[PDB]
């Protein structure tokens, strides 16, 4: 999980970081400074788990190329309603337990934690309405509210 | 809690009264989507349980329902009794504003129940269809006769092992059929009708050719002593039917149950299997068929009230109906769910002008009938009855309301979003003869229209169908670009749609009275049992008791007055 | 166990998994990754549960209900939210790829993905972004091959490489692009390639032969029948559409053929299809072909037997226990012969001998998987009877179950116990003339004549009980081959013994009787399998009667001046020529069959006789276990004037009409107590289905869905006029869907599974008692006979060792299973699978012969010279010669056979 | 005069063709089965290329109730239901309606739409990955990760 700077006064052990809402890991941290999009950054991250799945599992295999495609589309800002939701949504059912391996809850961490704190950034990736149908001609939509 | 939630009533009044009564251990209470209380009673208290419900201080006074069913194949029928045949009873209590089923299990090897003629006299046909259909004997019987088969019949073609399908026809049964209609006249014993007092000897016995139906008169010269209608004739087996076309393709076949009817007759199916498949339809749904059903419930009462004493307004009706849905009598329209198609783009300009041309129409009607002299000699003070007839012999509808009894289904027990329509539903004095229902049906054609000004102002925006999983077919944009809507389409139409197993039952203001569906589902793609109370069967069975002492001539009128079709009938 | 779930307590077995146990309850959870024969892997997460601690826990954990035990005390929630949410997601997941295929794709209708994802309630796509998509490969004439509609849920790779065994199927690439099929374009080479179709719940490996043809399930007209391509009688359900045969399904029998068929069962049924086969009675009068109907063709029939003096009828192991004791009384009990030759007879009477009067239990199909060791003898079991050598694979596999079960490992966590056995396995020792498929797992293989392999089989009894007969002559090496196979047979506790009569030599059979004779003598659980040729031969050999070469006899001495022959084409049995002389001597031939044949030319009267599609029969199993088959579609339905009935109906008819001069068209319990009183050993017919006044609560047997499409229209062409629906007199099920096919039905003829929710293959859970297990109220079928109280004795007729002679070739017999069968090589489809005639030869014999691999080589057999290829085989022995058995030209009489005069043409 | 029906209307049925002159149907049979009577009967064939198509259709129109099930059926919109009512017949074996009297040379109401180019399944034109909202096959020798 990412943390922010209120978290760097933590010892680096499991315990505290552990109740800090991520793990201690390799314990080899990484710094992320203001220039770098979080955006673009958790797509990086997303696009080389997904891209590192070995496609045993359903949730891995198939759950983090939509959450890449998502995130690219938020970093070129054509982002559509119903896609923070989707991806807190795969956070959630790729989480332990869900998949087969531990593959796939670290590789939700990152992107739960970036939702969290850094909304903003994934928020203005939103620019357009949803849309996956086209028009039909001689057929009426049903018209959702 | 949703409206279609499987509920069991133990909250009812009439449980804890039935419980203070029978003790705890008389009865098995079943939770169904009927929207009922459902209890089995044992067959040897039936009678005391009938009696007892009579008696109550807001009694339970009609009975609404009669019939059987098959439980033999049916698998899912956990904490019910065990039960080869069942017969069931649907007591409708209108001072409670209440109604209850009781259900009577039954071995094969002893399939015999106490006889409710003493009680409730519409027994007498509902009793003499379970024993026609299903070979359920009632003791004590009058005459237990078949009603919807001929005489000569091998079977009851409701059991399940029954094959639904046409057999081979033959010219050999045929000219047999031929030649015992040609020598019934002269053939003709009166007591294989329930009649008395065959040939006094002054007496003389008749048949007479709204559909075609015989009925076997019984003359003291031009006075009618005693007569029994014969039906059966526009037998259909529409409820067999229902048990072997899945939920979604029965749609047609409940349009041609009372075919003047249309979407009025399509609205408590679809409402049956969407309490079965725990669909909540959107508010545009509701307003769409309300609005299908007022503009056909206008259509059957302009034809009623013309056939009685024309065809623009039909006609204007049928163009609009044809507009929306395709057609014009039988549209199939209403779906699981939603509706077929969207409204078309145009469906205003129809509906707005027959709203702005019909008013100037209802006022020449009301002028031809309430000004009629003529008419007004001719019709009222025959074939009256009063509240007591009319409740005790099942009569809903116009007759019902004319004897003075404020029940109309739109207001007790809303359907459809008729809750959010304002109309009032006309109640006349306390007799029901042909003039008072004929101003009942002139003026229920006027709230019909105020109920079509109401759709047609405020028409809400939003979805034609459901967001449900069950809703069958899913929408066609959908269907044809989506995977997941084309898998759920695919499965929905060939297979068919799984109703998970409960039973559900919907009843409706028709054109002609209360319709009901009550639908059992054995978890499948289709139904396991289809049971159609239709007001026309009630309402023809009251003609025995409501012209002893007329004559021939005011028995046409009479049939002229009721509002019924043979198709209602006999489904 | 006591498991709870949603607060209901059910008591199930704790050596389960949880979806397997709640599946066997009737619960309904979404899967696929799991199989009830594959065991759980946990690949495609769609068995979510939710499991709690206890049953004060609520918050719980999703657990995967095919990786957990259904242990006792356990708490598992399915209509949770959160898993109902999850398992929602898991099919959205899976749809976010999915082609928009459905009505292009033959699984529609069938397809266990349509269930599941109907199942969840996931109906409204949100997904808006491209499909992955995949390039198809070409899997040979029977798979065809769609790798888009693939969920990767590895159930074929798990079935095809560790249940069935086929090596060139696996999965390529990685993390969503992963890749199940062939290395390369190119045939699937397992014999049991055909069962992908049913294991693989999308539509990406579908039946090519069905797809050339394409019915929807909902429209076929399905019947419970056995598989009549060779005599292991595998359950299946051939379903029509239109008149013609559409497709083999397979029907599940927990006791014979549980999940499983092979190639040539499921894809070998296009003979019924052939446009030449005879559709009505056909005279003979000069060179004239005079159409007949049934009437005057049984009385012409009658008149000619009726004027004749003596009336022989030969009949076949292809026809049913009815049609062949119809025969026999049609001709009488002396004048009945088995339409087989006689060394075949006697080998077959030789394997019912040991079969019903050795002493020791011959186990079931399904049985075999549960045998410690295998001893194969002469046969060549994947090329003859298949599905034996699919059960000795899962045989073999059981060393690695022991193991991983005395780790305490789950029966159902089938990565884990193929980890811990990596590659132990049982002892498999297997003979056979050259190279068998079941080398990849036998612990030994000997390549020997067959006289070498009987000798092996006796020199093993002789030492497991020194009072068999001895074998001299033992090379050192092969004695310590031999004590290999002794010390693997001695302290297995279920040794299995298989043998058969496709080896040609009564020896092999006589060397498996000793083998299992002093297995049982030491006190061990020997059991032992016998295949035999055909679908009832079995029933033929219990029939008895005369062998074909007394019939020719009869006909060329002129004692028998009239010959009917009942399904039996009787070259594949004797000499063409001598056949054909003897049938041209005799002044009435009456060929009562179904397939256009060679010797209908020679015919006076060809009675146009059903298939096993058109027709309802019994057939006896290879383990002597009687079986009903019943009749699919009315073949005169569509073509009114269609004279084709069942065979014991003609002869019944002939009988009637010989006798009293009137037509009798009996039913079938009345020819089966004809049988059952008549033939006190095959009494047990009876009992293998119920009669025909069989209900279900007063109902019949449905043969056709209950959504069956097209009542008025798929005859309209022919006829506006609907006809009436067909009547089934001879069963207990209708020619419609008026009928029952409820799972929870007391019956035990399923025609074809279908359950509300699932209408794919995965609908035989709700017809099963357990998942996996058997059918709910007992599988179909009826041993004849018991295991006997009393053994036989030692055969002390050892053969000497082959010796090979100058100028003279033993014929090798080489079995194809895409080829060998009669009918199964006449269908058109298996042209493309069958082999090339190639007439096997050693590198010694071919380099003294002059002669290279490819170059043809003439030799006359019987007085007929024929041409055919050279392939070299290593494996073969010298003074031996390869020959493709069934082929044409080539009988399967020649096995054992000397040839002469084998020379380069 | 002549009668006006709206285009709604449900009367004699056609099978239509697709914007590129082929016919619709892909012979999937869910008109068959969704037909309440049962009056519809029709075989799939197979192109060289692998189209499906119809080998045979038939409609028995004395059974025929115009209930317009089989229309709402049709995921290619091939089978329509179309404003013409004048099909009174001297025999009714000439109410049998074969494959040649039922298609038309157009698409009928529904203009544009193209079953074809929306499924996975490829047909001459459209190869893999050539359909909507698909991309192109990747090989699975690949040398990208
Ligand atoms: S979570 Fe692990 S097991 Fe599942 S696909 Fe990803 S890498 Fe493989
Ligand atoms: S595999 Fe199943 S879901 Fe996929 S296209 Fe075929 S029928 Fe449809
Ligand atoms: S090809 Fe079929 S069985 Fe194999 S992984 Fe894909 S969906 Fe599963
Ligand atoms: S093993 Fe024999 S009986 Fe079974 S499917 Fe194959 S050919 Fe048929
Ligand atoms: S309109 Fe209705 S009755 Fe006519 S072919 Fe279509 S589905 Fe069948
Ligand atoms: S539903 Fe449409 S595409 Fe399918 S067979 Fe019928 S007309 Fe053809
Ligand atoms: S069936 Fe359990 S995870 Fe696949
Ligand atoms: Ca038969």
């Amino acid at each position: 999980d990412f943390l922010t700077e209120a978290h760097l006064d933590l010892p680096m052990e499991f315990e505290s970081i552990g109740k800090a809402g991520s793990r201690l890991g390799t314990a080899l941290a990484m710094a992320v400074d203001h220039e770098i999009n979080m955006v673009s950054l958790v797509r990086n991250l997303e696009e080389f788990f997904a891209r590192e799945s070995c496609g045993w599992c359903t949730p891995c295999r198939d759950g983090l190329p939509w959450s890449v495609k998502i995130l690219r589309a938020l970093e070129r800002g054509e982002g559509q309603p119903g896609d923070i939701e989707t991806l807190e949504q795969l956070c959630r059912f790729l989480g332990p337990g869900k998949t087969f391996c531990a593959h796939a809850p670290g590789a939700v961490e990152p992107l739960q934690s970036a939702i969290k704190y850094f909304r903003e950034e994934f928020e203005a990736g939103i620019k357009q309405p949803f849309s996956n149908t086209h028009l039909i001609n001689g057929i009426q939509p049903n018209l959702l509210k | 809690e949703p409206a279609w939630q499987t509920r069991d009533h133990l909250d009812d009044p009439v449980i804890g009264e039935l419980r203070n009564r029978f003790g705890p251990d008389a009865f098995t209470v079943q939770a169904t989507r009927t929207g009922v209380p459902v209890v089995w009673i044992k067959r040897e208290q039936l009678l005391e349980v009938g009696d007892f419900l009579k008696k109550l201080p807001k009694p339970y006074v009609m009975l609404f329902d009669l019939h059987g069913m098959d439980e033999r194949l049916r698998t899912h029928r956990e904490g019910l009794p065990a039960a080869d045949f069942s017969v069931f009873y649907h007591l409708i209590s209108i001072d409670r504003n209440r109604d209850i089923m009781l259900k009577v299990a039954l071995a094969e090897n002893d399939l015999h129940v106490p006889t409710f003629t003493k009680l409730f006299p519409n027994a007498n046909w509902y009793e003499r269809e379970t024993w026609d259909l299903f070979g359920i004997t009632f003791d004590g019987h009058p005459n237990l006769r078949r009603i919807m088969m001929p005489q000569t019949w091998k079977g009851h073609p409701l059991r399940k092992d029954y094959p639904a399908r046409a057999t081979e026809f033959s010219p050999f049964e045929l000219t047999k059929a031929k030649q015992d209609l040609e020598m019934e006249a002269l053939t003709f014993k009166p007591e294989e009708w329930g009649m008395k007092r065959g040939t006094n000897e002054d007496f003389m016995f008749l048949n007479l050719g709204h559909g075609a139906f015989r009925i076997v008169l019984q003359l003291d010269g031009e006075e009618i002593v005693d007569c029994v209608p014969d039906i059966g004739y526009h037998h259909r087996g529409a409820e067999k039917m229902g048990e072997r076309q899945s939920w979604h393709s029965y749609i047609p076949y409940t349009d041609r149950i009372e075919y003047l009817g249309g979407c009025v007759n399509e609205m408590p199916y679809v409402l049956a299997v969407e309490k079965l498949a725990g669909i909540t339809v959107p508010d545009r749904v509701n307003v769409i068929r309300v609005m299908l059903s007022e503009l056909f419930r206008i259509n059957s009462h302009l034809l009623y009230i013309s056939t009685f004493i024309a065809f623009t307004d039909r006609q204007k009706i049928y163009d609009l109906v044809e507009a929306i849905t395709g057609f014009r009598m039988h549209p199939a329209w209403f779906r699981i769910g939603g509706v077929a198609h969207d409204l078309p783009r145009g469906w205003d300009r129809l509906l707005r002008e027959f709203l702005d041309w019909m008013p100037k129409r209802l006022a020449s009607y009301e002028k031809a009938a309430l000004q009629n002299t003529i008419l007004k000699g001719r019709s009222q003070g025959v074939a009256a009855y009063g509240a007591k007839e009319a409740l005790e012999w099942g009569t809903t509808g116009a007759g019902l309301r004319a004897t003075g009894i404020d029940f109309d289904v739109r207001k007790a027990r809303p359907y459809s979003g008729y809750e959010n329509f304002d109309f009032e539903i006309p109640v006349g004095g306390g007799v029901s003869d042909c003039y008072t229902r004929v101003m009942l049906k002139v003026e229920e054609l006027r709230q019909s229209l105020r109920i079509l000004e109401q759709c047609l102002n405020n028409m809400p925006e939003g979805p034609f169908k459901a967001d449900h999983p069950l809703t069958t077919p899913p929408p066609k944009e959908r269907t044809l670009q989506h995977i997941e809507t084309l898998i759920t389409h695919f499965l929905q139409v060939s297979w068919g749609p799984v109703m998970p197993a409960n039973e559900s039952f919907q009843m409706i203001e028709a054109t002609k009275g209360i319709n009901s569906y009550y639908l059992t589902s054995d978890g499948s793609t289709m139904s396991y049992r289809t049971r159609i109370r239709t007001p026309s069967y009630a309402h023809l069975q009251q003609i025995p008791a409501a012209i002893r002492g007329s004559l021939v001539s005011d028995l046409i009128v009479y049939l002229g007055s009721i509002d019924f079709v043979m198709s209602d009938v006999d489904r | 166990a006591t498991i709870h779930v949603d607060g209901k307590e059910y008591e199930v077995n704790g050596a389960d998994n949880l979806l397997e146990a709640c599946l066997s309850l009737g619960l309904d959870i979404p899967y696929f990754c799991w199989h009830p024969a594959l065991g759980s892997v946990g690949a495609c997460r769609q068995c979510a549960v939710k499991q709690y601690q206890n049953a004060e826990d609520t918050r719980g954990r999703l657990v995967m209900s095919c990786m957990t035990p259904a242990s006792d005390g356990t708490f598992i929630s399915i209509d949770d939210e959160e898993a109902k949410q999850f398992r929602e997601s898991v099919v959205e997941w899976l749809m976010t790829n999915h082609p928009h295929d459905c009505p292009v794709c033959e699984e529609g209708g069938n397809c266990h993905l349509q269930d599941m994802t109907v199942m969840t309630g996931h109906s409204f796509r949100r997904y808006r972004f491209t499909k992955r998509t995949h390039r198809n490969q070409d899997l040979g004439p029977f798979i065809s091959h769609e790798m888009n509609r693939c969920i990767a849920c590895y159930r074929c790779v798990r079935y095809y490489k560790d249940y069935a065994g086929g090596t060139d199927l696996g999965v390529y690439g990685a993390h969503d692009n992963v890749y199940f099929g062939r290395p390369e374009d190119g045939t699937l080479e397992s014999e049991f390639s055909g069962n992908l179709v049913e294991i693989c719940p999308t539509g990406v490996f579908t039946d090519k032969t069905h797809s050339e043809r394409y019915n929807r399930k909902w429209d076929m007209q399905f019947a419970p029948s056995i598989c009549q391509q060779c005599s292991i009688g595998c359950n299946i359900s051939p379903g029509e559409r239109y008149g013609e045969l559409r497709r083999i399904e397979n029907r599940y029998n927990g006791t014979v053929n549980h999940y499983f068929l092979c190639d040539r069962g499921r894809f070998g049924y296009g003979y019924v299809n052939l446009k030449d086969r005879p559709r009505q009675p056909v005279q003979r009068r000069g060179d004239d072909f005079i159409t007949l109907n049934a009437e005057q063709a049984m009385q012409g029939a009658a008149d000619i037997l009726r004027q004749s003096k003596k009336v022989i009828g030969i009949g076949s192991p292809r026809a049913s226990v009815e049609s062949n004791f119809a025969l026999r009384e049609l001709v009488g009990e002396e004048n009945f012969y088995t339409g087989i030759a006689h060394g075949e007879q006697e080998r077959l009477q030789l394997a019912l001998k040991v079969l019903r009067e050795g002493g020791i239990y011959t186990p079931a199909l399904r049985e075999i998987e549960s045998y410690d060791a295998v001893l194969v003898l002469g046969e060549d079991v994947t090329q003859t009877g298949a599905r034996v050598a699919l059960a000795v694979r899962q045989a073999v596999k059981g060393k690695a179950r022991e193991m991983a079960a005395a780790q305490k490992v789950a029966d159902w966590q089938i990565a884990a116990i193929l980890n811990i056995g990596q590659r132990a396995k049982h002892p498999l020792f297997v003979t056979n003339v050259d190279d068998t498929r079941l080398d990849d797992i036998a612990a030994w293989t000997y390549r020997a004549p067959v006289e070498d392999q009987a000798r092996l089989g006796f020199a093993i009894a002789h030492a497991l009980d020194n009072s068999a007969p001895a074998v001299d002559g033992i090379e050192p090496e092969l004695q310590s081959k031999i004590d290999v196979i002794v010390q693997a047979l001695a302290g297995a506790k279920k040794p299995l013994i298989i043998s058969g009569t496709n080896a040609g030599s009564l020896e092999v059979i006589q060397a498996a009787a000793n083998v299992a004779k002093a297995l049982k003598g030491r006190g061990a659980d020997v059991g032992i399998t016998m295949i035999a040729r055909s679908v009832n031969s079995m029933g033929l050999g219990i029939m008895g009667g005369g062998s074909l070469e007394e019939a020719l006899t009869e006909l060329e001495t002129g004692r028998a001046d009239a010959v009917v022959v009942l399904e039996n084409d009787l070259h594949r049995h004797a000499s063409a020529t001598r056949v054909n002389a003897a049938l041209a001597k005799a002044p009435l031939v009456m060929v009562v069959d179904h397939q256009r044949t060679a010797i209908m030319e020679n015919a006076h009267l060809v009675l146009s006789a059903a298939s096993f599609a058109e027709s309802d029969g019994t057939v006896i199993n290879n383990e002597g276990r009687a079986q009903r088959f019943f009749q699919v579609y009315d073949p005169a339905y569509y073509d009114s004037k269609t004279v084709m009935l069942e065979s014991w109906r003609w002869l019944h008819s002939l009988h009637s009409t010989l006798l009293s001069r009137e037509v009798d068209w009996t039913q079938l319990d009345h020819v089966i107590d004809a049988v059952v009183a008549k033939i006190p050993e095959l009494a047990g017919i009876k009992d293998a289905a119920p009669d025909a006044t069989f209900r279900i609560r007063g109902q019949k047997l449905a043969r056709e869905p209950h959504r069956y499409s097209g009542r008025t229209a798929m005859r309209a062409n022919i006829s506006v006029h609907e006809p009436r629906q067909p009547q089934d007199i001879d069963t207990m099920f209708t020619f419609s869907m008026e009928g029952n096919n409820q799972p929870t039905a007391h019956r035990s003829q399923v025609p074809f599974a279908w359950a509300p929710g699932w209408n794919s293959p995965q609908a035989w859970n709700k017809f099963q008692d357990e998942v996996g297990g058997k059918l709910r109220f007992g599988d179909p079928g009826v041993r004849l006979f018991e295991t006997s109280e009393n053994g036989l004795d030692y055969f002390t007729s050892v053969p000497a060792r082959f010796q090979p002679q100058d100028g003279k070739w033993r014929i090798a017999p080489y079995y194809h299973l895409f080829g060998s069968d009669e009918l199964s090589q006449r269908a058109p489809v298996f042209q493309s699978r069958m082999p090339q005639p190639y007439i096997k030869l050693n590198p010694a014999d071919a380099a003294k012969l002059g002669v290279n691999a490819g170059t043809r080589v003439s030799f006359s057999y019987d007085g007929n010279t024929v041409t055919l290829p050279v392939e070299i085989a290593e494996g073969l022995t010298a003074g031996q010669v390869g020959l493709p058995m069934g082929m044409s030209g080539i009988a399967p009489v020649l096995a054992g056979a000397h040839l002469e005069d084998l020379k380069e043409a | 005069e002549p009668v006006y029906l709206p285009p709604r209307y449900r009367g004699r049925i056609v099978l239509t063709r697709d914007p590129d002159g082929e016919e619709r149907c892909v012979a999937c049979n869910l008109c068959a089965v969704a037909c309440p009577v049962g009056c519809i009967s029709l075989q799939k064939a197979e192109t060289k290329d692998g189209r499906w198509y119809p080998e045979f259709f038939r409609i028995n129109f004395s059974r025929c109730i115009f209930c317009g099930l089989c229309e709402e059926a049709c995921p290619t919109t091939a089978i329509q239901l179309t404003p013409d009512f004048e099909m009174g017949e001297y025999k009714r074996q000439d109410l049998v309606y074969e494959k040649e009297d039922l298609l038309i040379s157009g698409p009928g109401k529904y203009p544009e739409y193209n079953f074809y180019r929306m499924a996975g399944m490829a047909i001459d034109g459209k190869d893999k990955g050539e359909a909507e909202n698909e991309a192109k096959p990747i090989d699975v020798k690949s040398l990208l990760p």
